[PDB]
């Protein structure tokens, strides 16, 4: 009774008959501003179902050599639907959120995902001096890939990585994996467009295999943004 | 959830089990939570009062340890680094106390800062010099020359001594303009797009404020910090490759295991190979 | 104690006892020996 | 005024004193506090979280390669399967994980370890695995027949796709020590093994080979001492930029 | 009535009509592990009289110009019964012992041995900076014999050996000793194989000397582990 | 049997002795009991209120006291051990210490360190060096150079002194993975044979700071160690034989008496020989 | 801030001082206490049990044969059988025993000694002996006569085997001083001497050479003063091993 | 007394006057002028 | 086995308890010797000393 879930926010829902539980960041859950942590002092504009929905973004194809994903949030959002309009209109948000990837094979498939969203993920290149550049930071909607995953791209480990929130997409017992992500963030609110406050890596430790027909094996992420609030409204940066 | 640990937990007594539907050793790893199983769950288990204290790994602890954190050597004599010199302050610049700042993504802590100060000649004896190590924070002038104004510091804190003294020190407070210290920054320093990603305190200048000898001095500053009142936030994986710059998480790996991007551990022949078997 | 004005010139902090680990081991929503699943 | 005498370690400047110091800026008002998600009290906190071992730490294994461990099919009985040395102080497959990484910034270590072994072959797959803890003294075991007599769990694959094997604290002095012998009796701590109970058995369409991920973790009654540095990080030359910040 | 004394433990009893008292080492007597001492967490087995028994091991014959014997414990009985059994399949053990040596002569005999049971004792090499080997070390059931007894072997002395737990036997006296040994470390339990806590050295201080018919005189001892406790089960290091 | 001693026991008086089948005199060896015939009963004694303290003799005492542990001497000099040297920490160096440890099977105590430095030119005068003493615990990585990494002592506890001020101390707690030392170990190290028999607590890593100046100086360490807090058990015959090792107890004795092999207290004429008899 | 003066002896480091210290491992957690058989807490304790003297230091005895004293059946009557000179200080029988190592470590001494002596003969041997202790002021006597004089003790041999010979304490000081020279007044203490109170008298098959062995020990009145470095073990070179600890 | 935070670092403990000689002098299990046998 | 070392004394004798250790509640008196509801065992005597 903890493989069955569904999830839902606004006008949208979601169901999974093979889920795995679900984790819950730090084992906390989205809220909006209190009084007591507020700074800008300005009355904020809470769009509730407008904005704290799930948003699909377009889906990567698992394949047998494949490094893993990532996408950074709230990047991967910050032009999608009424959420990407107050980001743009607005100087400060904040949010949490309700991430689910999801991933179908068959029972004779097998392959293992870890799921992990990484707070202040600050990507690292690879053999040189020069830190990475705007372009290989900023994704957007297509998010971007592993390099060397075996050190999550930042000089450490995804050996480790399961110090931070996550969950497993293991072929053979589920097919999708939901992380509830509250705000994440030394400020009670932040500028959207510079800074991601977390990073969602979908890493295939145990490859995709299988000797039955061979078909294409998508992987597919859905986040929904919670609690969201906006501060600073002015015109917006396109 | 929450509790007051002082001590290792104890170990009960544990008796034989046979129940169905019940299945303590059996866990899902898909959930992202760790195996919940009590030793007495999976053998039989004797009762023991443990009294091992939990103290040395209090976060206060661990990080509460002076590293040194800057090191900086110059000439002191006639320059016609003239006896002084700036230090943009980071703590990213010596890979002992890096790593374990980089544990935590944030840390909320007041330092301690220490400075050692040696000399040598380049044999008559070694001087008694007066130095002054000035806290220029961000936005404000630093100094142009051993004697410029700028060292009159009215405003900037000044801390004046001599190298016959014990290391000077005073504790710097939690400062950061946020509830806390960002270990990691995943986001840019400024509104345009040619900004610096990843990753300002200020600068610490540090001047001998004698006037030159006849004869010239190698003078080494070290500065130490020691974190204290800390908390910290969200775990992070340690890092395994060398470090290359104090400005990024760029990585490359040793020329040869262990710790090459190709391989964290050392090769062993193979997976049925017991590296240090005892052959009794 | 203290002889300073300012409190954050004291000395260090070595009193909190206080920890929840299942913060980070058992971040799971639903909570013994029975099927997690 | 009062009568004193210095004692012997007066001016001195030990890294791990611990007294108040001159507030650099009096008045000073740090910023207020506020809830942030994740906050971490005591280092054993994070050691009780899993990780993965690097148990295929061989040569033409790279990256990922050496997080798994593949098993497949066999066509003899009783089989081994594979070893773990439990070396935290000397390099080994538990050296890089979280339990490993923080125990060794300490010298003394006390408590129960535990191992979760997660099964990544497909649903059509099945099999069951025998691990076992063997408490120091020999040889590490090579037949199933006598790695049975040590601290065990007979592993069934099915809906649970993980296994937990206990690594009891079984030792004669309060703690054990990292000491750079491995087989010292102050240190070693024993072996792992792995052996098929009975076989993986696939059908025909589901890969005959399959992977395993390893996990270990401490338990609650663990217990670390005597601060060191760390032996997995080091510097040779000043790291790039790190002179320019004078500059 | 404290010449004459039974010694019953398990399947086997000794007696003897001309003893000296008996000593309880430090004034302690044995007991179990309790669990505010204990550190091993795995059940223990007790096998009480299988292996809290007395074993006799080989005797030797004192001779005119012997110099003295000492035996190691466990060692000396780490592959005697099921007490060397138990020995061989567990990583830690902890006992007390229960030291019965034995030696008769005649009314027209004279000869004194000290009978001390040492606490780690640790020997030494003889003119040389090499430490003492292994053969040098573990001896088993027929244990060894003192080089330079004056001096224990160890560089101290014999004459204040009495301050470790001791009886005599000198046979116009007595013909037996008797010592009772508890756990005696700095650790609940330990390795039996790497380790002795005591070791039994009979000396003979003055020689053994007669006018009367020459017979064979031997000493014989007799030794019988007693509370006995084993953790750590695994194969056996035979 | 246990009780609080804080002076000598006090003498009763006692009168004349004739009684059958009690004779306080004899005793029996054999049964490893020492002699309990008390003074009033082998003579006729006086009352005497002894108020004698024991004081001195307490164990904490007894042991309460700094002793050399070890001494080193070095060159500070341009060496184109280079500036500074790693002590293996071991308490069998130096006799006096080493044989009171030894009066005892096992020893609880926490140590107080002393560091005292000498340094002599090979005149200009003495340089007021600062020196680093790091206590690398078994399993790190010590020093390879006098300025290698391992020096920014980010966890390891080190101490930075000058030769100008008093000698450093500190108190290393009672730190044994047992609840005692053993100071004999009738064992081996390792779980295979060709271990080493009998007796890790680590390595002292002390440099010099200071860069090598234009001449030589030979500069010595000495560390003296104090137990406190102290708890001993099972006392032992103590050594007479020269000491060969730190390693072990080997032995071979002076070459004449006394404290020879074959004779430890030197020879007289004869058993009826008085030795220093007095010649009224 | 507090007006303060340093007094002589700032910044000393005297051996024996006793003052706290700086700990170089903060929040360290002692490995909890056990109890462990034989404490000692006073070496008075110690001092007390009875140890060998080495009576028959003498050239042509080798080891164990300087601990025992062998006396034999006499063919004249009331015969000296041997003394025993009472050198703590100076080397003599008493030097190496727990009492006389002990005692060397201090300087003053006070309290009564106990001198047992073991009859090491057949069962079927007997005799009679006559143990004496003289006070100092003159020369050790010669002839039972004189020696009787003092305190003593008539032995009879048989079931039990020891004799206990009392030292009471004697002297015009409450303490006696380790004087290097021995016939200082403030150290000698006199003599024990041992005749045949009788004879050795023992039939055809029993040795007619017995030994005896002599044990000492302090009471429970006895006390120690003024610590000083023990004179019995001395260094002229490094250990083996001692240098190869820098390397 | 002691102005460090940890215990062990406080100056020596010179105040345990307890003992208890015969368990090095009367280790005997059957305790006057009476033959010990 | 079960044991008794005797010390000769004034006690001149000294008793071997042959304890009652049996799988049935009683033996038999088979004419088979080697019978497992026959066989009782077996008493020896060395010198201790
Ligand atoms: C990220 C991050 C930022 C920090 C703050 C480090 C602060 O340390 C500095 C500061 C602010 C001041 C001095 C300093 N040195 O001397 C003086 C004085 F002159 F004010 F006394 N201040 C030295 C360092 C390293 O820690 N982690
Ligand atoms: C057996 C046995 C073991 C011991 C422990 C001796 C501990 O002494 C050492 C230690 C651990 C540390 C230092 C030390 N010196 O300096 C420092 C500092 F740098 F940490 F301050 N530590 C010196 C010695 C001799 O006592 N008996």
């Amino acid at each position: 009774s903890d493989r069955v879930l569904q999830l839902k926010l606004g006008n949208s829902a979601i169901v999974t008959q093979e889920a795995a539980n679900y984790c819950c960041a730090y084992g906390e859950w989205p809220n909006y501003l209190p009084d007591h942590e507020a700074v800008a002092i300005d009355k904020p504009t809470q769009p509730e179902t407008s904005t704290d929905r799930f948003y699909t973004l377009r889906s990567v194809k698992w394949e047998s050599n494949s490094t893993g994903w990532w996408w950074k949030l709230p990047d991967a959002l910050n032009n999608i639907g009424m959420f990407g309009q107050n980001v743009q209109y607005h100087y400060l948000y904040r949010s949490g959120f309700l991430i689910h990837v999801q991933c179908n094979a068959t029972k004779f498939h097998q392959g293992a995902l870890l799921v992990v969203a990484i707070p202040e993920h600050q990507r690292g290149a690879h053999d040189t001096t020069t830190s990475p550049g705007f372009n290989d930071i900023m994704k957007g909607e297509r998010g971007g890939t592993f390099n060397h995953p075996y050190v999550l791209d930042d000089g450490t480990s995804i050996a480790c990585a399961t110090i931070f929130p996550h969950q497993w997409i293991n072929l053979r017992t589920n097919n999708s994996a939901t992380i509830v992500l509250p705000w994440m963030n030394v400020a009670p609110m932040d500028f959207p467009l510079r800074h991601n406050q977390w990073t969602l890596a979908v890493i295939p430790v145990v490859p995709l295999g299988t000797r039955t027909m061979s078909s294409v094996v998508p992987i597919t992420v859905s986040i929904a943004p919670m609690c969201c609030e906006f501060n600073g409204l002015r015109h917006a940066i396109t | 959830v929450e509790s007051i640990i002082k001590t290792a937990t104890d170990t009960v007594k544990s008796e034989i089990n046979a129940e169905l539907g019940v299945v303590p050793s059996l866990n899902a790893v898909e959930t992202g939570a760790t195996s919940n199983t009590e030793p007495e769950e999976a053998i039989q288990t004797r009762t023991v009062i443990n009294q091992h204290g939990v103290s040395e790994t209090l976060v206060e602890n661990f990080l509460g340890r002076a590293a040194l954190v800057s090191k900086k050597s110059f000439e002191y004599k006639n320059h016609a680094h003239k006896n002084f010199f700036k230090w943009t302050i980071n703590t990213k610049s010596f890979v002992q106390l890096r790593r374990k700042l980089e544990l935590f993504t944030y840390l909320r802590f007041d330092a301690e800062i220490t400075i050692l100060t040696t000399v040598a000649v380049n044999y008559m004896g070694l001087p008694d010099l007066t130095l002054q190590a000035m806290f220029v924070p961000t936005g404000a002038l630093t100094p142009k020359e051993q004697d410029s104004f700028h060292w009159q510091s009215g405003s900037n804190a000044s801390v004046f001594f001599k190298i016959s003294d014990p290391p000077a020190r005073m504790t710097i407070p939690f400062m950061c303009i946020n509830s806390a210290y960002s270990v990691f920054y995943d986001g840019f320093a400024g509104f345009e797009k040619n900004g610096l990603y990843g990753i300002t305190i200020g600068n610490l200048c540090v001047r001998i404020v004698n006037e030159h000898q006849p004869v010239g001095f190698t003078v080494t500053v070290r500065v130490y910090m020691k974190p204290k009142h800390i908390k910290a936030w969200a775990p992070r994986p340690p890092r395994t490759m060398p470090y290359m710059s104090i400005a990024n998480a760029n990585y490359k790996g040793r020329d040869t295991a262990p710790n090459t991007l190709n391989a964290i551990i050392g090769n062993r022949a193979s997976v049925t190979t017991m590296p240090h078997n005892i052959v009794t | 104690i203290n002889f300073y004005k300012d409190s954050y010139a004291a000395s260090a902090s070595k009193q909190d006892f206080s920890q929840d680990p299942s913060k980070f081991t058992e971040p799971v929503v639903e909570g013994a020996g029975a099927p997690v699943l | 005024g009062v009568p004193t005498y210095l004692l012997p370690g007066s001016g001195q400047f030990l890294t791990t004193d611990d007294h108040s110091s001159a507030p650099v800026l009096p008045c000073f008002n740090p910023t207020p506090e506020m809830h942030i998600p994740g906050q971490i009290r005591n280092m054993l906190e994070m050691i009780q979280v899993e990780s993965m071992m690097e148990i295929n730490n061989t040569d033409g294994a790279n990256g990922m390669e050496r997080l798994r461990v593949d098993i497949s099919v066999q066509a003899d009985l009783d089989q081994l399967l594979f070893n773990i040395p439990l070396d935290i102080q000397l390099d080994g497959p538990l050296r890089n994980t979280l339990v490993g990484n923080i125990s060794r910034y300490y010298t003394h270590w006390s408590g129960s370890l535990e191992m979760t072994f997660m099964f990544c072959g497909s649903f059509m797959a099945t099999g069951k695995l025998i691990l076992c803890y063997t408490p120091p003294g020999g040889s590490c075991p090579t037949t199933r027949e006598t790695a049975m007599l040590g601290t065990h769990i007979v592993w069934d694959f099915g809906l649970q796709s993980s296994i937990t094997l206990i690594i009891p604290w079984i030792s004669g002095s309060h703690y054990r020590m990292f000491n750079s012998d491995a087989k010292s009796t102050n240190a070693n701590v024993g072996y792992v093994t792995c052996f098929m109970q009975t076989n993986l058995i696939v059908p025909s369409e589901s890969s005959d080979t399959c992977s395993l991920i390893g996990f270990i973790a401490a338990k609650d009654d663990f217990s670390l001492r005597l601060m060191r540095d760390s032996p997995d990080i080091g510097q040779s030359n000043h790291l790039h930029g790190a002179e320019a910040a004078y500059q």
